RNA sequence: UGGUAUGUUC
RNA sequence: AUACUUACCUUAAGAUAUCAGAGGAGAGUCCUACUGAUCAAACAUGCGCUUCCAAUAGUAGAAGGACGUUAAGCAUUUAUCAUUGAACUAUAAUUGUUCAUUGAAGUCAUUGAUGCAAACUCCUUGGUCACACACACAUACGGCGCGGAAGGCGUG
RNA sequence: UUGGGGCCCUUUGUUUCUUCUGCCUGGAGAAGUUUGACACCAAAUUCAAAUUGGUGUUAGGGGAGCUGGGGCCUUUCAAAA
RNA sequence: ACUUUGCUCGUUCCCGUUAUGGGAAAAAUUUUGGAAGGUCUUGGUAGGAACGGGUGGAUCUUAUAAUUUUUGAUUUAU
């Protein structure tokens, strides 16, 4: 249905992240919410456009289609969702 | 009538694949994936007469020492341009098309 | 690099292998994967993104090349803008010690399920 | 269907207006933050030793160093040992967790403490403050502090409080010593203190 | 009529009748009559072959291929001739037929 | 659905004279009560009558300069009223439900036990014995503690604070029953 | 025929 | 932990490798602890197979780096436009030269950026293993030790 | 059981399966081991203590018995020259 | 091909006889498959088999060749 790494994305809500553009612009700033789309917004974003200057936007939504990655912090290194033989406790009928 | 099913008769095949970035990739075919993920081994591939981004994606494999020689390369579907099926092989064995035989017998 | 990558495997058998994967521009990531879906977006633990100069490309064409290196760490790359991946370099522990390891994460997995099963009666 | 692989619950079809309170609830907080807090103490405490390679030393090798001396090996009890690292883990979390707070005690009194320091007036980091409230919708959250709130507001201006020792001030705190090395201290001061 | 909402596994017989009688009358004229095609691809690459298969994509099998392009610097064509190969309809622009 | 393409075509096939009865005139006017419960647990299940934006938007451009309609209106009206009357009809039985929570025959015979124990030095043995029974009294009324919401009939409660309370009130059954109250009290006023 | 989360009393 | 209220939701389907033959069920479909063949997975197992596994008869060295130093190393290249005033080269929205008022944004970086090149130091990895400090080879090398890591082929 | 010689003790919590005692004039002793036990984190109950939710460990080597498979030799049956 | 009559060569044994025939085994020996024993080496030693699912996770097909990856605007050219 959705995956692992779309669960991961959902998963480091609140985070510091940082997001690279298609275009070269790179965003820096805690993920407000991000969805199964992959279309995340954030707060306290720093940019860095590609011709290289650095702003400060406060409140950015980025479609998921238009990014080259995100890096997400080092403590999801160690995930329950990277368990490969984690049974499941008794699914509901 | 996809005809990735047509790619998946052709295991331990020694073909050639022109990618849409420009480089010639030859090697054997090992699988590929119904979305056309197709991994290859014994690989050598080489950009022709540039594109510089395709010589940056040249060269950044490991294992250039402009012909380079890889061991394994997992090629995306929407990277694939074409790929060249070796003159050997007969096509009107591998695409006698059973899938679409036992839906014409189903009809 | 003599590392010899298996002959017949994908990338459930591919998985902890430190690749090295290929984008459109280039931008070569080096990391393990951790995981993968249908659309091919790898998670990539310890990765470095390496890329060469326009400077550095007059050179490149017909030696040293200094490539420009960055360090991630932990990212999640998309499957879109993603062209090859190949693997690079062979994880830490080795088949059998991994074969343990899922063995040892089996059996807490099954006595976390009796746990679960104690504390439900 | 969704599982919560923390919380290892269930749900229904995948609704995001139910998969967003989800992550809101307290028991998943809970659940989510002792998880973490495990697993990095897990990654932190695993001692993972290098695997050791033994040579067949040379020969001088061993007639220098089996004649220059023989060391003696240090070594404590069970209990011992096991109350000198409970110590030592305490003192590694509370060097962990604690910070430096001279410089806002220290500026109390300043014009622009109102603007900087009380950290809800912040420019950029203010809306952060001011959006989660955690806004305690049980009745005892709110009913169990009876304390004052003291929130000092952005306007508070140089004219308010323009002596700032005749209202009284607090003496600051001394540099504190490590309490292992606290019996080599000069026993005599240089000046007499009175109280 | 919706695609959702038809039925369930008979799409590939309207499928085939959309092949019989649609835009794919030149692809199926091509295959049956085994006459040289001429498809121009988004890189200058244009191909005479013959049609060996048709596919939902439009990838399509071609045999004896004679691929000419045009490098310009300073005007050169460059031709080859391979003598299977398996084409994308990502790379397709357009398709004529000869008579 | 899985793919949104079909989502789009769905909303175009739904969006793309006009008194007759497959026009849900509810729903012509505005808010209809088929629509204000639809997934939620007071739900009336499916509305026969079918709906349009586009018929929606003949009836907003026609009502901005045109004319207006009575008898969509009125049938408006009469199903607000029947819809008005049967959630009256439930809150009336929560009020007998409470009520007889309230009467119960243990509590009762527990109140008439403690009443008749009841009974200067003598006016303050009968004031600490009504404080104690006030005191029984609150101790069995908290077992509970359920008020009666005067405009949606659900329960409430009086030491729940105002956080827990404007979360209970912001749902779809109760912005949809006030946004009802709102067009009957408008549809009373203007025909009385 | 149900699930998730939250607030009171024992 | 029991009892109750409230907020949201209540589900895209079909199937589990392929080919040929025989039998059964009222041209088409299903089943066979039915038979032959191919393929996949798991467990064992062997191929004088393929690659690698760091001195100790010393104070070293192989692979990958430093987001380390010398190093502000050496050689190059840039660090805003327009109106007007006192002269002005002048096809431009006076571009060029010296000085200034004003007008919109205005990366930090010039100890910056690119290329070149050497030395030093420090990190992660190993069989730092068993015998010996030895005269072999045109069919070029007795691959006929105990293993480990990666892989190929073959058998049950 | 004692004594001598060589190496290792980074095992850095001085064997790391756990608990307790205990150690460099030594390298040890006692108990237990998968519906159990051990160690730790987080909390409101206003010291300590107790309760609840989770995390990680329960190991390595050798030997008797049983079983699966690989190779060699011997005895017997069926088939082909 | 069956069948008979005598000659010649011939594996082994017997007999008329060591020329040569008669009779028997129609053999000693090589290979394959199956049954048993001995020796060398390796793995495992507490779970396994059958059935049931308004069971969970993986794989294929169609929605899905149309803005969210995977059926293309990344070889920088008029």
């Amino acid at each position: 249905m959705n995956g692992i790494p779309v669960k991961l994305l959902n998963e480091a809500q609140g985070h510091i992240v940082s997001l690279e553009l298609t275009t070269g612009a790179t965003y820096r700033g805690k993920l407000v919410e991000s969805e199964d789309s992959m279309n995340v917004q954030l707060r306290d974003v720093i940019a860095t456009e590609p011709q290289g200057a650095v702003t400060h936007m406060d409140q950015i939504f980025v479609r998921g289609s238009q990014i080259k990655f995100i890096v997400v912090p080092d403590l999801l290194k160690n995930a329950p969702l990277f368990k490969k033989n984690s049974s499941r406790p008794m699914p509901p009928i | 009538m996809k005809l990735v099913n047509f790619l998946k008769k052709l295991r331990n095949e020694q073909v050639t694949i022109e990618l849409k970035n420009g480089t010639t990739v030859w090697g054997t075919l090992q699988s590929v994936s119904p979305q056309m993920n197709a991994i290859l081994t014994d690989v050598k591939l080489t950009l022709p007469q540039s594109n510089g981004i395709a010589m940056a994606s040249l060269y950044l494999t490991g294992g250039q020492q402009n012909i380079a020689s890889l061991q394994y390369i997992n090629i995306r579907g929407n990277t694939i341009r074409q790929i060249i099926l070796p003159d050997s092989l007969n096509l009107d064995s591998l695409l006698v098309d059973q899938k679409q035989l036992n839906s014409l017998r189903r009809s | 690099s003599k590392i010899q990558v298996a002959h017949s495997s994908r990338l459930a058998n591919l998985i902890d292998y430190k690749l090295r994967v290929l984008t459109q521009d280039g931008r070569v990531y080096i990391g393990q994967l951790m995981a993968f879906d249908k659309h091919m977006n790898l998670v990539l633990n310890e990765c470095i993104e390496e890329r060469v100069p326009k400077t550095q490309l007059d050179k490149l064409r017909p030696l040293n090349i200094k490539v420009e290196k960055r360090v991630l760490g932990l990212t999640i790359l998309r499957g879109e803008q993603i062209l090859s991946t190949v693997v690079e370099d062979k994880p830490l522990l080795s088949k059998k010690e991994r074969l343990v390891r899922d063995k040892k994460e089996k059996k807490q997995a099954q006595k976390q399920t009796k746990l679960r099963k104690e504390k439900e009666k | 269907r969704y599982y919560c692989e923390y919380c290892h619950s269930y749900l229904t079809h995948d609704t995001l207006s139910v998969r967003k309170s989800h992550l809101v609830g307290k028991n998943h907080l809970r659940i989510t933050a002792d998880y973490y807090r495990n697993k990095a103490r897990d990654i932190i405490n695993k001692h993972n030793h290098k695997r050791r390679h033994i040579g067949k030393r040379g020969r001088k090798e061993r007639e220098n160093s089996s004649q220059n001396e023989t060391l003696k090996v240090t070594c404590l009890s069970n209990k011992e040992k096991r109350h000198i690292m409970h110590v030592k883990k305490m003192n590694q979390k509370e060097l962990a967790q604690t910070s430096i707070d001279t410089l806002k005690l220290l500026y109390d009194g300043s014009p622009g403490y109102s603007k900087v320091f009380v950290d809800a007036n912040r420019f950029d980091i203010g809306d952060l403050v001011k959006a989660s409230k955690l806004p305690q919708r049980a009745n005892e959250k709110s009913a169990h502090h009876s304390f004052k709130q003291t929130s000092r507001s952005r306007d508070e201006t140089c004219e308010s409080n323009p002596f700032p020792r005749l209202n009284n001030p607090k003496k600051l705190e001394p540099p504190k010593i490590l309490s292992q090395w606290s019996n080599t201290i000069p026993k005599t001061s240089i000046f007499y203190s009175v109280d | 009529r919706p695609k959702h909402e038809l039925s369930r596994a008979e799409l590939e017989e309207l499928e085939e009748f959309e092949f019989k009688h649609g835009p794919m009358s030149l692809i199926n004229d091509a295959m049956v009559t085994r006459t040289p095609v001429i498809i121009s691809l988004r890189n200058n690459h244009k191909i005479i072959a013959r049609v060996k298969a048709f596919d939902r994509h439009c990838n399509m099998v071609l045999e004896n291929v004679k691929e000419l392009w045009t490098e310009k610097k300073n005007v050169i064509n460059r031709e080859r001739f391979i003598s299977k190969l398996f084409l994308r309809g990502d790379s397709v622009i357009v398709v004529l037929k000869t008579p | 659905m899985s793919t949104p393409a079909a989502e789009q075509r769905k909303l175009v096939e739904q969006l793309m004279g006009l008194h007759d009865p497959k026009i849900c005139k509810s729903y012509l006017v505005g808010e209809c009560p088929y629509d204000l419960f639809q997934g939620t647990k007071q739900s009336l299940g499916k509305c026969p009558q079918m709906h349009l934006t586009k018929h929606k938007i003949q009836y907003e451009r026609e009502v901005k300069q045109g004319k207006t309609f009575p008898e969509f209106e009125r049938e408006y009206l009469a199903i607000l009223s029947r819809f008005v009357n049967e959630c009256n009809g439930q809150i009336s039985v929560a009020l007998q439900n409470l009520k007889h929570t309230a009467e119960e025959r243990m509590k009762i015979q527990q109140v008439t036990e403690e009443l008749d124990v009841l009974d200067l030095i003598s006016k303050r043995k009968e004031v600490a014995k009504r404080v104690r029974n006030i005191t029984e009294n609150v101790g069995q009324s908290a077992q509970q503690k359920l008020q009666v919401c005067e405009v949606c009939g659900a329960y409430l409660s009086r030491l729940d604070t105002d956080r827990r309370l404007a979360d209970h009130f912001l749902g779809k059954i109760h912005l949809g029953y006030v946004k009802m109250r709102e067009d009957y009290d408008r549809l009373m006023k203007n025909n009385r």
